[PDB]
């Protein structure tokens, strides 16, 4: 396939086709359509740097699925995850935990504060 | 504010060294400006801010302030020099001035 | 920046003087930004020299929007304007006395926000001198 | 033994250049405000504790980068205007009329030529200007810019009136807020927070007086470079705002005249009723307050026993010497001697004569002045006074009265005071710190 | 706390605070607004960027805090870490580090490519 | 040495003096000097980000050398490894793979998310 | 001339052309276009086959 | 004897600060800079 090619698909099947979408991600005078490119190209550079820099805070930079500590509240969403990994899409998914996605990005950056600052506590020993 | 400056006159040789100081009454930061007026000619700045050097004048000149006392120091006299001289501050001027010739 | 000042001016006791300071070429500046000359913030100073006296300041103009300050002293008879259009800066005297008749200068300031009152063009002066 | 460890996100900042962008909160406005990023409901506000911080209003750049930004919006809102060039024609002038002694010659009923439509034919056309935009060559007067300069007519769809703007600095810069007080010109400020970016400020345009703006908190201030200068102005701040009525008592009807292909020009029509004087009103004893709190603040940098008198402006330009401002879409140049007449020593309104200009130069520009159109309707406005911008005077060592008089001219001035209490950082998240720890 | 919230704090809060203050690094004519905007957006992405760099230089991205393999010489410094710690604020520290910046920066360059291919000659078995 | 100093030279010394050309990677009104240099600092800021999205998408974000886990197929290039470190610099060698690179691009990518996976697969345990 | 009293008339320059080129419309990266590849397609609504471009 | 008609004396009548009225102004011209129709040049 190619990029979004598997979108409507499942979880189990679209987690192992990230790159093949996450690699489209990047891809005059001053007249009216100079101008409007030059602005479309910058704030697609600046939404990617946006989430780039949130994958690095959570100590994730350069990894295109990675291991948290966080455990997950079921108030979130408390079905089996066979259900969630068999049947549903991606989109259906995120439209679920639409209104859940603030505070686990808190949670997430906090935990990752911590670990960090444990992970410097032992190394200094 | 009120300017003193001293001394009235001065006399020197070729070639040495004088001081032209003033004290003002307040303290005024480094805003003290140096002028030389030579007989029948207008006056030119020479020193601004009292340690910078104005364009087109000779390097042997300096300024320079000790707490409230500013003054001025000639090095290696040329008597193309002889004339007056005054500090200003701000608004106020120092009276008289102080006229250097050669000997 | 080469200053023009007026020629010498002999009036009797009584009357009124006006002395003329001309700097052309020098009253507008550019601003890079919007790129166009607009009129300075640059002073013009006006000081005195009597005979065999140290120099006594007058007045000074800012020729922005022709603002003017002068010495106390000398309140309530002289006035200091500039006309743009011709880059000039005119000192009007009145009522002069015996003891008026001097050298008048017309000086220019940067108005640098760091040097305070710098005076750097000067003018190659005028004699005004009054008698009866 | 000790080791080099890198921190980022580090609360480290230094004082830099930046360049900030405007941001209202939601008509085509001469301030270009309908292109500002909307701002959040809520800014951000973080104190900071234990944190003292050096300010200095009159080195500070924003200032300057605002003063050019309201430079280059004023000239762009000119721009796609009306161009007046065929106004510069002899203009035949009679006197006018129901006029009351103050307003005598003081408004000329001038008849004269223009190019209509078409262009073979030319129409005479009348109209009223006043004595200040028109000077002698009924007897045959031209406009007071027509030797110097050219006119472009400002599009009488943009509303003069200042729309608050908050400037704020982009990503990785930071403002700083001095929380003090009691803070005067430059100095540490303990009490400092930062925020997101600025608060409303509005770019009122005005000479001698403040209008407007923003008051103090604890008492009147006043704020300068050294005193002791007397080149140097002085800002001041109220406690309390002085409530200021301006108004032209003119019904000043408005005449659409065609001038050109498309292009239209806006004249003044005959005036409807009495021809009184703008003019402007001041509570006395609201004034009177606030002259006696300025001088008890003012004493402090000279003495109780030196004496404060203030005095009408010295002289210069008619945008200087009086208190011009701008009003409702349009210029007033009031009298305003009647305020400076004190002589301090250890209901009634205080009425001033205005004047009305149309040919307006503000930051003289060499080649251009706008033309304000009329305005329909009696016009008046409300203003609050907040701060002055006075001068002092050189006096003589022996002498031990200070006169102050109002002065301005200088924007920068002006709008010093609106911005005296932000400061523009740059945000270094990167620092270097020794720790015991050593990397694998 | 907040954005910069432990600028006046010891070393002990600040360092713990890292994320809450570098979560806010990074947050349509040819109008004087719009081109003003467009440059403070184009400043603030380069600036992000450097900084980025030059922690991915040093073999610490992803990471809030890192630990390297130089020494601190007492030249830069003779103040024990005790009081380094506990005693002054974090701006005092730069003021007092900043004319050496440079020269650590380059130390930190050189022993990470070093290390780096001492890694990579050693995972050569 | 400076920027490019080892252009010429020969893989080894290259090779060991990377980070002086990585660090050199990134380093106003509307006139005709504005736009152009306004275009020219995009452009090197979107070039600079394609390469770190290059760099990423292998899973070696911040490490000027990393290792991989695929196979040198020799239909690329069968010569002798000392030969290749020892003789051809490296533009002699991108002129001797250019034809080549953007298959084994794909593998790279490909190996890494399924590396990833695999890693995901095993931590779950 | 009909505008001339209420415009400022200015005549089009002889050598562009006001022939309709067909142009692409394309979103900046980190967007997507999804086309309705459905036949049957009215106003509103779900479209079951959408394909990305 | 090298500027035998190289420099022109031209007047013309430009219109004067106000859009109404003619005055006859002199000048100077290089002569590659005019073409005839004294004698008429433009
Ligand atoms: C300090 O702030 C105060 C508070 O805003 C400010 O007072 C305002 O002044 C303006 C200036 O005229 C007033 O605006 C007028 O309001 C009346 C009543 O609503 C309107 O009828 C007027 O309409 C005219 O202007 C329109 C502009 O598009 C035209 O379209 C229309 O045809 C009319 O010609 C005009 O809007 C305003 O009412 C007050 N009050 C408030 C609350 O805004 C004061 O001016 C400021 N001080 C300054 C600027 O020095
Ligand atoms: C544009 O035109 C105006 C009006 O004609 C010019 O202003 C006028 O300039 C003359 C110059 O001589 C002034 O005359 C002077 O008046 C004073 C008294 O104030 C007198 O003492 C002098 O001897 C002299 O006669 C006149 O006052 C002045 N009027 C105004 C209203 O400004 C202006 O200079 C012209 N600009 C140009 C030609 O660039
Ligand atoms: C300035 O002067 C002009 C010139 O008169 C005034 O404009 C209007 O001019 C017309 C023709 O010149 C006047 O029309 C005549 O009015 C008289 C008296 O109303 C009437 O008897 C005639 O039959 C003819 O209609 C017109 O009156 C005049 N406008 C007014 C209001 O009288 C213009 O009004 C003058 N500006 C002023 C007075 O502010
Ligand atoms: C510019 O010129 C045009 C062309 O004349 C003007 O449009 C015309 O305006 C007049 C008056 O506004 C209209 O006259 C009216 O016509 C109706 C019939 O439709 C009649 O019953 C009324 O008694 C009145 O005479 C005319 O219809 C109209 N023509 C068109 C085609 O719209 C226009 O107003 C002018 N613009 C200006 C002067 O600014
Ligand atoms: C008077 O004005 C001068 C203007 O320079 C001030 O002098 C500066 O003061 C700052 C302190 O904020 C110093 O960093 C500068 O080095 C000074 N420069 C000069 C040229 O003096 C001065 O502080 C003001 N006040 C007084 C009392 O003089
Ligand atoms: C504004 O307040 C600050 C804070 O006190 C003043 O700074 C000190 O003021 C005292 C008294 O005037 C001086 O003795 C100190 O030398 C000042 N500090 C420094 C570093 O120079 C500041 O002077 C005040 N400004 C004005 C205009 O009064
Ligand atoms: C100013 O002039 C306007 C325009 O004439 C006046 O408004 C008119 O007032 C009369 C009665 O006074 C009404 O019959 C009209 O309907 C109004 N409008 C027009 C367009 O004529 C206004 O009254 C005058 N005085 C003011 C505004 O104080
Ligand atoms: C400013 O104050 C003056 C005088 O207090 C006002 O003038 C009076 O206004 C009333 C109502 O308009 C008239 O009836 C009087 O004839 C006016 N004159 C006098 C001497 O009372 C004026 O209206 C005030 N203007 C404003 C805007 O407040
Ligand atoms: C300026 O205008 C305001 C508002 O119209 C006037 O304030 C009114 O004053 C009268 C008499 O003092 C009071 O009865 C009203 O309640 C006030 N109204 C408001 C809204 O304040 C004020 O008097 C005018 N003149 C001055 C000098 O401020
Ligand atoms: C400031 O107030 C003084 C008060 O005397 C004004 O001086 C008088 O102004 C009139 C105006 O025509 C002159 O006729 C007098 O000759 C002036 N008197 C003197 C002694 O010169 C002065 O004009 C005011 N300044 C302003 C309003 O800007
Ligand atoms: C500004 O106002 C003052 C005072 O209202 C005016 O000074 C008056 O001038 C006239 C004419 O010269 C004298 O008869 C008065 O005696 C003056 N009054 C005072 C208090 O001195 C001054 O002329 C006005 N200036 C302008 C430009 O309007
Ligand atoms: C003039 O000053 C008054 C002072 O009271 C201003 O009124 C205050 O405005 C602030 C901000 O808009 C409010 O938070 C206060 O609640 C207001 N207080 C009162 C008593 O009204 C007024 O906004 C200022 N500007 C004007 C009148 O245009
Ligand atoms: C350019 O080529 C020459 C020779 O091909 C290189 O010289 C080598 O330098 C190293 C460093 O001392 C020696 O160990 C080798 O023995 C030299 N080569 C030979 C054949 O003796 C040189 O380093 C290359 N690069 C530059 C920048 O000159
Ligand atoms: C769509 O649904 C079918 C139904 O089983 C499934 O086989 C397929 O994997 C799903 N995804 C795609 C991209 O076809
Ligand atoms: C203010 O009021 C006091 C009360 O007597 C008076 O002495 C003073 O002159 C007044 N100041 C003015 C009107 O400026
Ligand atoms: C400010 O300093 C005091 C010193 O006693 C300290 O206790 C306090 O925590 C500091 N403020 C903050 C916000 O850390």
């Amino acid at each position: 396939l190619g990029f979004l090619g598997a979108a409507g698909s499942t979880m189990g099947a679209a987690s192992m086709t990230l790159t093949v979408q996450a690699r489209n991600l990047l891809s005059l005078k001053l007249t009216v359509w100079g101008i409007k490119q030059l602005q479309a190209r910058v704030l697609a550079v600046e939404r990617y740097l946006r989430d780039q820099q949130l994958l690095g805070i959570w100590g994730c930079s350069g990894k295109l699925i990675c291991c948290t500590n966080v455990p997950w509240n079921s108030s979130w969403s408390n079905r089996n995850l066979s259900e969630i990994w068999d049947n549903m899409t991606w989109l259906q998914w995120d439209k679920e935990i639409s209104n859940y996605t603030q505070i686990i990005y808190g949670l997430l950056e906090e935990s990752q504060n911590q670990q960090e600052k444990n992970e410097q506590d032992l190394l200094a020993l | 504010i009120q300017v003193t400056q001293s001394p009235s006159s001065l006399s020197a040789s070729i070639g040495d060294t004088i001081t032209v100081a003033c004290e003002v009454s307040q303290d005024v930061g480094w805003a003290v400006n140096w002028y030389h007026q030579r007989p029948g000619r207008p006056p030119y700045n020479l020193i601004y801010t009292a340690h910078n050097l104005a364009p087109g004048v000779a390097s042997r000149f300096r300024g320079s302030r000790v707490g409230t006392y500013f003054t001025l120091t000639i090095n290696n006299l040329l008597p193309e020099d002889v004339g007056t001289y005054y500090c200003q501050v701000f608004d106020s001027f120092a009276p008289g001035g102080t006229r250097v010739d050669l000997r | 920046v080469r200053l023009d000042q007026s020629g010498t001016a002999v009036k009797k006791p009584g009357a009124s003087v006006r002395v003329s300071c001309r700097a052309p070429d020098s009253f507008t500046v550019y601003r890079p930004r919007l790129s166009a000359y607009f009129i300075g913030e640059f002073n013009i100073h006006w000081l005195r020299q009597a005979p065999g006296q140290g120099l006594e300041w007058l007045g000074f103009v800012n020729i922005f929007r022709g603002a003017v300050k002068y010495s106390s002293r000398f309140q309530g008879r002289i006035t200091i304007t500039r006309d743009t259009s011709s880059e000039t800066s005119y000192l009007d005297l009145g009522a002069l006395k015996a003891d008026d008749t001097a050298t008048y200068y017309c000086a220019w300031d940067k108005n640098v926000d760091d040097n305070p009152w710098r005076l750097d063009s000067w003018g190659q002066g005028t004699l005004v001198i009054v008698s009866s | 033994n000790l080791w080099v460890t890198v921190y980022y996100g580090v609360p480290v900042w230094k004082d830099a250049e930046t360049t900030l962008f405007c941001a209202s909160d939601a008509k085509h406005n001469v301030w270009a405000t309908h292109a500002c990023v909307p701002t959040d409901p809520n800014p951000q506000e973080i104190h900071l504790e234990n944190v003292t911080e050096e300010f200095n209003m009159w080195k500070n750049n924003m200032v300057e980068q605002m003063h050019t930004d309201i430079i280059s919006l004023w000239d762009q809102s000119l721009k796609p205007c009306v161009k007046l060039t065929p106004l510069c024609v002899t203009l035949q002038c009679t006197n006018v009329n129901n006029i009351t002694d103050d307003m005598r010659g003081e408004l000329k009923n001038c008849s004269f030529n223009m190019t209509t439509e078409l262009r073979d034919k030319k129409q005479k056309v009348y109209s009223l200007f006043y004595r200040l935009d028109v000077v002698q060559i009924n007897k045959e007067y031209r406009l007071i810019n027509c030797n110097t300069s050219a006119i472009t007519q400002a599009c009488p769809k943009v509303s003069f009136e200042p729309i608050p703007i908050h400037y704020c600095a982009p990503a990785g810069f930071a403002i700083l807020k001095c929380k003090d007080k009691k803070f005067n010109g430059t100095g540490p400020c303990p009490s400092v927070s930062t925020v997101q970016c600025t608060h409303g400020i509005k770019p009122v345009v005005s000479t001698q007086l403040l209008l407007n703006g923003s008051l103090a908190e604890e008492e009147v201030m006043i704020r300068s470079e050294n005193i002791t200068n007397n080149a140097k102005n002085i800002l001041v701040q109220f406690n309390t705002p002085v409530q200021i009525n301006c108004t032209r008592p003119n019904n000043n009807t408005r005449k659409s005249i065609r001038i050109g292909p498309g292009q239209a020009f806006y004249a003044t029509g005959d005036i409807i009723g009495d021809i009184r004087q703008a003019h402007c009103n001041v509570s006395k004893a609201t004034w009177n307050e606030t002259l006696g709190k300025v001088v008890k603040q003012l004493r402090k940098h000279f003495g109780n026993n030196t004496i404060i008198r203030f005095a009408n402006s010295s002289g210069g330009d008619l945008e200087v010497t009086t208190h011009s401002f701008n009003c409702g879409g349009e210029f007033f140049y009031c009298n305003t001697s009647g305020l400076f007449n004190s002589t301090w020593i250890s209901n009634d309104s205080i009425t001033l004569p205005c004047r009305i200009k149309q040919i307006i130069n503000m930051w003289q520009r060499i080649g251009q002045a706008m033309y304000a159109p009329p305005i329909q309707g009696v016009i008046r406005c409300v203003s609050n006074i907040t701060g002055l911008i006075l001068t002092r005077d050189g006096g003589s060592t022996n002498s031990t009265t200070e006169t102050f008089r109002p002065g301005g001219g200088d924007m920068r001035d002006n709008w010093r005071s609106e911005l005296y209490k932000y400061k523009v950082v740059k945000i270094e998240p990167l620092g270097v710190a020794p720790t015991r720890c050593k990397r694998r």
